[PDB]
């Protein structure tokens, strides 16, 4: 199964369990306030990802190399802040460095699309 | 009232007028006529 | 994700919102209160967006 | 193309199912059943002013917000107006088709409950087939009926007679799609270990679901599929005095 | 009603449904081809008395 | 989480895009067609559950319990009422189908109670 | 009541089909081989089927034990109304009555619903005898 | 149209038996009994004098166009 | 054989019974010659009691 999950196409929109983008100008204080914020402590919108354990299980997959993979595939332009496995919900935070919020959706459905990661 | 032995007959006497009334070119005729006594003239008014 | 439409006589396919406004509708709000009945419809939300976002 | 000439499974008791033919064209071409009666379409103004004498207001009128819990209401699919509680008048409307006085018998009406509507067909091309209503566990045909259909011919009690008296009604596709039966009067609604005791519409006779080869074919419950199908073929190639006045 | 065909809490149609299949009798037949043809027959007097009164004369009927 | 519905322009009867204040770093829906502003409420603008677990109690209407054809039980009575008599079905909805759940709901009138056991 | 744990590798509802699948073909092969047990060795229809000239071991279970479960495209018949394969049964139910299998035999007789399904079985194979013979026609000839 | 007058697999006279059984079961007989009463045993002509149709009485209810 | 009237104005003139021309009919119709006629009177016209009809 280890060559199998090798193997097989994996897909964001197979992987993620939801996905929300939440507008947080500060990146201290957040709508989520998760410990990750002050993990983390420019974009003023943030785009948080929740994933899901079962399929994490299934795929036998590390969230650190999820985030290497993205990180990646979209080069410096968005920073991805990952929440450490302290409990079962697993959160991405994607911001971007220097069009609008529109094109973060469009680049949102592109990553739920064919990072194939 | 009505009989769970009888209703074989019931039934098939119910049939019996059932055909006896109908026949088997009830749809033909039917609509034939309904099209011959109203559609025709519907049509040319 | 958006939603056309396929007419007699037409050779293109015309969005929705802007053949409603073509009838007359050009109310965003009697557009939604026609093509909904229910109005607490969220997910109608995130599946209706692009096409009144483009029209 | 397999799925438009495969058999369905709606056509219980519209077209017998061992009756096709054999050669490039198998099911395209079907036979019709003996209690299968085709609608033969009538205006649905009538309708509409029933409806408007009634309480079912049209769709123009009404404010847009209070459509949201209201029910709809189709006459021969085109949207005619909305009523809030379709229970009383789904119940008038059928006894005023049983007893035919505006609402006819052909004239058919479904009630979609899951999602809130309801779709009146007046239309032709509509296929159905004469059924029992049953109400309570007990049926509606009594010996007083079965006695003058017995004693026919001298008071005249027709089949149009038993309609008038609303024992058996007309059923076609729609209907009999959300509507329950009752296969056996003597079998099923009578009192048992119970299946799901909210039986409303019974059939005449399942024997009644064959066709013109069908019926002449002796026990199909024995045949095989290949073999009626194959035998009700050959029904038109069976020999015989086919006309009275043939010299 | 697309709408809640794409979220699939309706369920889809099926063209194999008979109760979605209409069965059109000699009656309906006979009077649409009654229809067109009749249409034609107007045409061909319409033209016939389009043709007298170019000429200036009266039509006729018969 | 929770959905985010359509804020509305009132007095030209239109839609409001949330758009950024860079001043104070606030979000504030405002008209396209006019000139209409209302500040956000929450700093969620989009959220989509990919789970699909939606509250199918909800979807589920309660007249469906006076349908004759759909089976009849005694098992479980009304919690409101304390009538005996519910009907128990499926979601007979797409994408649900995969785990066969059974619903109740009352058949007493006028309660309109539904449960899932 | 959802006590039942999915099959890794497929959904619920494939494994429950699964299920009665197995149980339906466990139930009809141990009905024909009680019946090939007792055939009583003076069968014509045994001494024949001994020879190889005609019918099958399985012929003889379905002409005299049971007819079994009959099934359309490699499945059970599915719900062509709504979510009920026929009027007669109530909605959301997955017997095996309901669902196409035969309880009786030939020389019992059937119910109109079985006879309705074994109609769909043998409408299943004259339709594919048809489309096989012109496509392996046209085939032949394209090799040719 | 006509009963025969044999027995297709016997040969036993048929022809007056048709006539004959009318006869009986207008007298309300039932037709078994009666039929053994005419003395047919064997059910290779019980089948004949029960189950014969009779066309040539549509026939003649006809009019003989060909005078 | 059917028949229209003409109700022409150019001064208003009426035109009834004009034949349009011959349309078929299907046996044991209501305007067929075969309509309400017994056993009897069918066999006396050399026609079928027993046949269908409708064609
Ligand atoms: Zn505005
Ligand atoms: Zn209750
Ligand atoms: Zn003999």
């Amino acid at each position: 199964k280890d060559i199998l999950c090798r193997l097989e196409h994996t897909t964001l929109r197979k992987v993620t369990a939801n996905t929300a983008i939440y507008y947080d100008p500060n990146p201290q204080s957040t709508v989520v306030a998760e410990d990750q914020e002050w993990v983390n402590v420019i974009s003023p919108w943030l785009l948080r990802v929740e994933l899901d354990r079962k399929h994490m299980t299934d795929r036998k997959l590390t969230m650190e190399q999820i985030a290497e993979k993205i990180n990646a595939g979209f080069g410096d332009d968005l920073n991805c802040i990952f929440n450490d496995d302290n409990a079962e919900k697993l959160v991405l935070r994607i911001r971007i460095m220097n069009d609008d919020d529109v094109f973060l959706r469009c680049i949102e459905s592109n990553m739920l699309t064919d990072m194939t990661l | 009232e009505i009989t769970p032995d009888l209703w074989q007959e019931a039934c098939w006497i119910v049939i019996s007028s059932y055909f006896d009334e109908k026949g088997l070119v009830r749809q033909q005729l039917d609509s034939f006529d309904e099209f011959i006594q109203m559609s025709v003239q519907r049509i040319v008014e | 994700q958006r939603i056309v439409a396929t007419l007699p006589y037409i050779k293109q396919e015309v969005p929705i919102i802007i053949v409603f406004r073509a009838l007359g509708f050009v109310s965003d709000r009697d557009i939604l209160e026609h093509i909904i009945y229910d109005f607490e419809d969220p997910e109608m939300m995130e599946m209706v967006k692009p096409s009144l976002d483009e029209a | 193309l397999a799925k438009p000439r495969q058999l369905h499974n709606t056509l219980w008791g519209m077209v017998c199912p061992a009756e096709t033919p054999e050669g490039h064209a198998v099911g395209l071409v079907k036979n019709l059943a003996l209690m299968a009666y085709i609608s033969v379409g009538s205006q649905p103004s009538p309708i509409l002013e029933f409806l408007e004498e009634w309480s079912m207001e049209n769709l123009e009128e009404i404010s847009p917000a209070a459509i949201a819990d209201a029910t709809k209401i189709f006459v021969n699919g085109c949207w005619v107006g909305i009523h809030k509680d379709p229970e009383q008048l789904m119940n008038t409307l059928r006894k005023l088709r049983r007893q035919m006085d505006i609402i006819v018998s052909e004239v058919s009406m479904i009630r979609d409950i899951r999602e809130r509507e309801i779709r009146i067909y007046t239309d032709a091309g509509r296929i159905c087939r004469p059924l029992l209503i049953v109400e309570k566990q007990k049926l509606l045909l009594k010996k007083r009926h079965i006695d003058q259909l017995k004693e026919r011919e001298y008071n005249n009690y027709s089949w149009q007679d038993l309609v008038a008296s609303g024992v058996v009604e007309y059923i076609d596709t729609l209907e009999e799609e959300t509507v329950m039966l009752a296969m056996t009067p003597d079998d099923l609604q009578e009192k048992e270990v119970a299946y799901c005791s909210t039986y409303t519409h019974c059939e005449i006779h399942p024997s009644m679901i064959l066709g013109v080869c069908a019926s002449i074919i002796p026990f199909p419950d024995h045949n095989q599929s290949p073999r009626n199908t194959y035998q009700s073929a050959m029904g038109k190639q069976a020999m015989g005095v086919y006309i009275t006045n043939f010299h | 009603r697309l709408l809640l065909a794409a979220l699939g809490r309706r369920e889809l149609d099926d063209r194999d449904h008979y109760g979605n299949k209409r069965l059109d009798l000699a009656g309906p037949l006979l009077a649409f081809l009654f229809r067109g043809m009749f249409k034609n027959l107007l045409k061909e007097v319409r033209i016939y008395a389009q043709k007298f009164i170019d000429r200036g004369k009266d039509f006729n009927l018969e | 989480p929770g959905f985010v519905g359509i804020r509305f322009c009132q007095e030209c009867n239109n839609m409001l895009y949330p758009k950024e204040d860079k001043e104070n770093r606030i979000l504030l829906y405002a008209c396209r067609n006019c000139d209409y502003q209302q500040e956000a409420d929450n700093s969620c603008i989009y959220v989509n559950k990919i789970t699909h677990e939606v509250d199918e109690l909800t979807q589920i209407i309660a007249d469906v319990s006076q349908d004759p054809t759909l089976p009849r039980t005694e098992d479980h009575p009304c919690q409101k009422c304390g009538h005996k008599e519910a009907v128990f079905f499926q979601s007979h909805s797409a994408r649900a189908e995969d785990a066969m759940r059974l619903y109740y709901v009352c058949t007493a009138p006028h309660c309109g109670h539904r449960w899932t056991e | 009541n959802n006590e039942l744990e999915p099959t890794p590798g497929n959904t619920l509802r494939q494994t429950f089909e699964n299920q009665v699948n197995r149980i339906l073909n466990d139930a009809r092969d141990k009905t024909g081989s009680s019946a090939q047990k007792s055939l009583s060795e003076y069968n014509n229809f045994k001494s024949m089927v001994v020879s190889g000239a005609k019918g099958s071991k399985i012929n003889i279970s379905q002409v005299i034990a049971v007819v079994g479960q009959q099934n359309v495209e490699g499945k059970r018949i599915p719900f062509g109304f709504k979510h009920r394969t026929l009027p007669h049964f109530i909605k959301d139910d997955y017997g095996p009555e309901s669902r196409g299998f035969v309880e009786n035999s030939y020389l019992a007789g059937l119910t109109p619903t079985e006879f309705f399904f074994h109609a769909m079985g043998g409408r299943e194979g004259l339709i594919d005898t048809a489309v096989k013979t012109a496509e392996t026609g046209y085939i032949q000839r394209r090799l040719i | 149209m006509i009963i025969p007058v044999r027995c297709f697999t016997c040969g036993k006279i048929v022809g007056n038996k048709w006539e004959a059984y009318l006869g009986l079961l207008q007298a309300e007989y039932t037709e078994g009994d009666a039929l053994d009463a005419l003395g047919l045993k064997r059910y290779c002509c019980r089948r004949m004098l029960l189950a014969h149709v009779d066309l040539i009485e549509k026939l003649l209810n006809y009019a003989p166009l060909e005078k | 054989p059917l028949y229209v009237d003409i109700t022409k104005t150019v001064l208003q003139t009426q035109h009834q019974k004009t034949f349009i021309g011959k349309i078929p009919i299907m046996l044991r119709s209501t305007y067929c010659l075969l309509n309400g006629l017994t056993d009897r009177d069918l066999c006396e016209l050399n026609e079928c009691p027993l046949d269908p009809g409708g064609y």
